[PDB]
RNA sequence: GCGGGGUGGAGCAGCCUGGUAGCUCGUCGGGCUCAUAACCCGAAGGUCGUCGGUUCAAAUCCGGCCCCCGCAACCA
RNA sequence: GGUUGCGGCCAUAUCUAGCAGAAAGCACCGUUCCCCGUUCGAUCAACCGUAGUUAAGCUGCUAAGAGCAAUACCGAGUAGUGUAGUGGGAGACCAUACGCGAAACUAUUGUGCUGCAAUCU
RNA sequence: CCUAAGGGGGACUCAUGGAGAACAGAAAUCUCCAGUAGAACAAAAGGGUAAAAGUCCCCUUGAUUUUGAUUUUCAGUGUGAA
RNA sequence: GAGGUAAAGCGAAUGAUUAGAAGUCUUGGGCUUAACUUAUUCUCAAACUUUAAAUAUGUAAGAAGUCCUUGUUGCUUAAUUGAACGUGGACAAUUGAAUGAAGAGCUUUUAGUGGGCCAUUUUUGGUAAGCAGAACUGGCGAUGCGGGAUGA
């Protein structure tokens, strides 16, 4: 009673949208707002803060953008927390802000901006943009780039804004997105801050879910109770993390058990291979003769 | 492994939407909102009409129904309170296509509600909506797709599980 | 009456392409432009700012100024028994480089590596272009290509 | 048809002609090649008209169209 | 080249300014008279010429068509 | 070579119907004290990586597949067109000389390439 | 003609069709699926636009101040507009 | 580089349009007239279009250029990054296609004119017109001369 409407010519008239696009993975809106950069600057790039999360895994890459594709000036990964006393919730709010204040300190040490624009050692809570330093190198400014994720106060991705604030770059934001902030009262509550990014809202968690339900405690909190790690031991946690980062934020790969040999060598067992035009075309002679 | 026996394939109900459609405003409508809010535990949010209609007594943006969306255990209590009005008793026309189904009540004090004059006998209509564990895709922001056509519900499969699990009758 | 407004008669030349509507590739907005490189116009239809008026679309100027999202280009135009310099402001949407100028700027780099190879080699080269000549004489074999009579073939009709 | 072709001439203005076509009916094929189409079972009836074997699309409905096709 | 109209059975309003179709006569039911007329008590009847558009909403505003009525068509 | 994050060009990348996927990653997946958002913890927010699964997403393979792309003793030097004649023809129009030159149609082939960074049985 | 129908941000996806749900039927409301825009964007027509330029929500007044450069119409005068 | 006219196309979008065939009756009058769907079929568009010429059209082919080193700045960069303009050094007649060039450039001042008309091609209104109106070019007007007998 109604028309097919597949036909093939809406297909043929149907325009693609950008491949990535389309696997809904970049907002072309977004990025050309984030990557444009002033005509009369002629050849100084623009530099993105990448954030991503993962189910298990936070990514942190400086970015910025080329006619070829983009470079990535130093990234960091939840993953590489292990090395620094970090060994679980690495998709916390407090691990993001670790990832922030690692990705931060890496980008100065390869900037050479270390002795000058240290960041902020005694975190407080306190919103703070880096400031310039007097007859000396301004600030590596760097722009926060969130994706797709949405924008809430309390979110993880401002975590990683905050860490890489104190790290030492200068990323313009403002504190109204924070955990801690009041709409009411427009003021940031910083005690509030400076608990997430020492772990305080999981030790929290740990003392209430232990007071209230034992078992739900021993599985949720596992890996805690393995380790022996209670909740009065998770400040120091991140704060010890926070000293190993910014002493010594050099990238270290993990060692590879094969080298690019072995591994394309054992993953080619494992496609499959087209069929030729001869092969094809024998499919079809036999499917013609055995319908007679 | 490519198997349809996975424990990922099994159906449950994704929600249950309560819906009275009372043809206009005032104390009726509020009355209905006010039973949905008792029967649901939760509040119902009013619907407005998209355009004026005289044989209907009906004009545009103004407030006729009232709908309340119920997910979880709540949903299946609720589910089998209406069941059981119905006397289990549902047919193959009400199971959709796709995979859902409903059916009508003609009195909300035949669920067990406490019969007030203050708020009176409201019809009702249930109608819940099947899924299988990985629909997030076609809902989240990121990366949204679709759900490849083994995984899709239908309205067989529905029927199936309806009559196993209620075990009810489908009076095809 | 008659109606002369800004875009009359633009129909079709500020259309977007075939299947080539929505948003801006990025490399439009990352290509850097200086005072003296040579721009083609060419007015996007989906970017109403900074468009170039009608006659400007196609035409081929000199960039002479750079703001925050715009060049500014110089186009010679004829009014009457004389040209007259024109300065249009253009978003950056609507510009591109012109690609006649990177290979003259190829071929002067390639004469220059070949004048000093010959000056270092100690001979001369002669570096203008020229025109194709006439060929010159030639042999042609017979050996698989005995040559092969043609006629004029009779009228047919095919219906 | 062709003394009818001839008196509706006379109704038109300036000059016309009434030509024998090589090809079968309303088809686009010659008669030899109708019936070299026709012998290879690649033709069925639509009515008026025929409908024609491709060799190209899904095979097996174009089996199922054609079944006295006879694939060479 | 024009300007005015089309609305219960009839003749007429409501159009100007979009939200309920009004008046007189007429029709139908009952009463009064031996019956009629007058009179008395009650009821029906036009989607507004048609085809569309605009609008939340059209008899109402706009366009095309049909039927009606008339105005004007001069200087040689 | 697989995979992920960010991309460039933007269907050879799309679409339909089946099949297969080791490791890692991605994913689905559990939970609601906390920041947060909803009629609804479905989306969004946070927490656990702990209880489960390659079912789906994703990737690759298949189809005289649809679409797309490319090529050509394909049609066709055809349609059209610049220049020329005191060319032809009542005329509509047509040929010739010096030049340019399609689209449909027909046939065959192909079904993403790639940059940066990290990671992997 | 518009205090938004101007400015910024966010979230969402439109016309239409199919299959379902008491009253409810072709048109009332709810659910899912398809859907390249076949909708919408004050007003003519054309162009443009889909994680938007459309719809809804939040905050606003850049519809502000100072005078210069430029484009169209063009005499390269004015006015209007940009 | 740009273009959307000629041509072409419509079993490609929009709009127009001839004929059957097969399905769905669930959609309406009475074995089926009609709608609808599917694959076909004939014919079209100044205010339709995927494609798309020929002619016409924009720009470049260096000395005001290229290369090496490093000066200025209150602009710009995280920066010693750039931007613009430079100092000093290198490249000299093939100084970076052809053909031509009673030379190039600059200024003042003032006349007449501001009814046009014709021919080939393109083209609009009109039955048409030695009619009315546009486009490019060449002419007549302003021009005699040989030819078309005669004739802007
Ligand atoms: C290919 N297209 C052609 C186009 O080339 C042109 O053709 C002319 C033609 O019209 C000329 O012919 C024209 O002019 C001559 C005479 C006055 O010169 C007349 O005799 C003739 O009637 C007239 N048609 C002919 N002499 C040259 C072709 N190139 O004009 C006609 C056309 C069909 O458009």
């Amino acid at each position: 009673m109604q028309k097919e409407f597949r036909t093939s010519a809406y297909h043929s008239r149907f325009q693609t949208p950008f491949r990535r696009r389309q696997e809904g993975k970049t907002d072309y809106y977004q990025r050309k707002r984030l990557v444009t950069q002033h005509k009369a600057k002629y050849n100084s790039p623009k530099y993105r803060l990448v954030v991503r999360f993962t189910n298990k895994d936070i990514i942190a890459q400086i970015v910025s953008a080329h006619i070829t594709g983009d470079v990535v000036f130093t990234a960091a990964y939840a993953h590489e927390l292990p090395r620094y006393g970090i060994k679980y919730g690495l998709t916390n709010w407090s691990a993001a802000y670790a990832v922030g204040l690692l990705v931060a300190r890496r980008a100065l040490q390869k900037l050479g901006l270390d002795e000058t624009y240290t960041g902020v050692e005694e975190v407080e809570g306190e919103f703070e943009l880096t400031e310039a330093v007097e007859d000396g190198p301004r600030p590596f400014k760097v722009f926060l780039d969130i994706g797709l994720q949405r924008t809430t106060t309390g979110a993880r991705v401002f975590g990683v804004l905050k860490g890489a604030s104190d790290g030492g770059l200068y990323v313009p934001h403002s504190p109204n997105r924070f955990p801690g902030w009041d709409i009411e009262a427009e003021e940031l509550d910083a005690e509030l801050l400076r608990k997430y990014i020492f772990g305080g809202h999981v030790a929290e968690y740990m003392e209430e879910l232990l007071d209230d339900d034992e078992e739900k405690y021993k599985s949720i909190f596992k890996n805690y109770i393995e380790e022996e790690i209670e909740s009065e031991d998770v400040e120091e946690i991140y704060a010890n993390a926070h000293e190993a980062i910014r002493a010594d934020p050099s990238f270290k790969p993990t060692e590879k058990k094969f080298t690019k040999e072995q591994y394309k060598a054992e993953s080619k067992k494992y496609r499959q291979q087209k069929l030729t035009r001869a092969e094809r075309q024998a499919k079809v002679a036999k499917k013609i003769a055995e319908f007679k | 492994s490519d198997k349809s026996q996975n424990v990922m394939r099994e159906l449950r109900i994704e929600k249950l939407v309560l819906n009275i459609c009372v043809g206009e405003s005032g104390d009726r409508l509020t009355r209905a909102a006010k039973v949905l809010e008792q029967l649901s535990g939760q509040t119902p949010v009013q619907s407005k009409a998209r355009y004026t209609v005289r044989t209907f007594g009906i004009r545009r943006n103004e407030k006729i129904a009232v709908h309340v969306t119920v997910r979880g255990p709540k949903a299946e209590e609720i589910l089998e309170r209406g069941l059981k009005v119905k006397e289990y008793q549902l047919r193959s026309k009400n199971f959709s296509a796709t995979g859902n189904f409903g059916f009508g009540i003609d009195e909300h004090i035949d669920l067990g509600i406490k019969y007030d004059p203050s708020i009176g006998i409201y019809g009702m209509d249930f109608y819940v909506v099947m899924g299988r564990a990985g629909a997030r895709v076609t809902r989240r922001k990121r990366a949204r797709s679709t759900i490849g056509n083994s995984h899709k519900t239908n309205k067989e499969d529905t029927i199936q599980w309806f009559k196993t699990r209620y075990d009810a009758e489908v009076l095809d | 009456g008659k109606s002369r407004g800004y875009r009359s008669g633009t129909r079709y030349a500020f259309q977007r392409d075939f299947k080539k509507h929505g948003a801006i590739p990025l490399s439009t907005y990352l290509k850097v432009y200086k005072v003296g490189d040579i721009v083609d116009i060419k007015a996007n239809g989906s970017i109403q700012k900074g468009m170039p008026h009608k006659y400007y679309h196609g035409k081929t100027g000199i960039v002479y100024n750079v703001t925050k999202s715009s060049v500014g280009v110089i186009i010679n135009k004829v009014v009457g028994n004389r040209y007259i310099e024109k300065r249009v402001n253009l978003r950056v949407e609507h510009v591109k480089h012109s690609a006649c100028r990177q290979e003259f700027l190829n071929r002067v780099k390639s004469n220059a590596a070949k004048k000093r190879e010959a000056k270092a080699n100690g001979e001369t080269v002669y570096l203008k272009r020229q025109a194709a000549k006439p060929r010159g004489s030639r042999i042609i074999s017979t050996e698989g290509n005995i040559p092969q009579t043609l006629a004029p073939v009779a009228y047919e009709t095919f219906i | 048809v062709i003394e009818g072709l001839r008196r509706a001439r006379y109704k038109f203005p300036g000059q016309q002609k009434i030509i024998i076509s090589k090809k079968w009916g309303f088809t686009p094929l010659n008669r030899d090649e109708y019936i070299a189409k026709k012998t290879n079972g690649e033709v069925i009836d639509d009515g008026a008209y025929v409908k024609f074997l491709s060799r190209k699309g899904n095979l097996e409905a174009n089996l199922q169209q054609f079944p006295n096709y006879q694939y060479s």
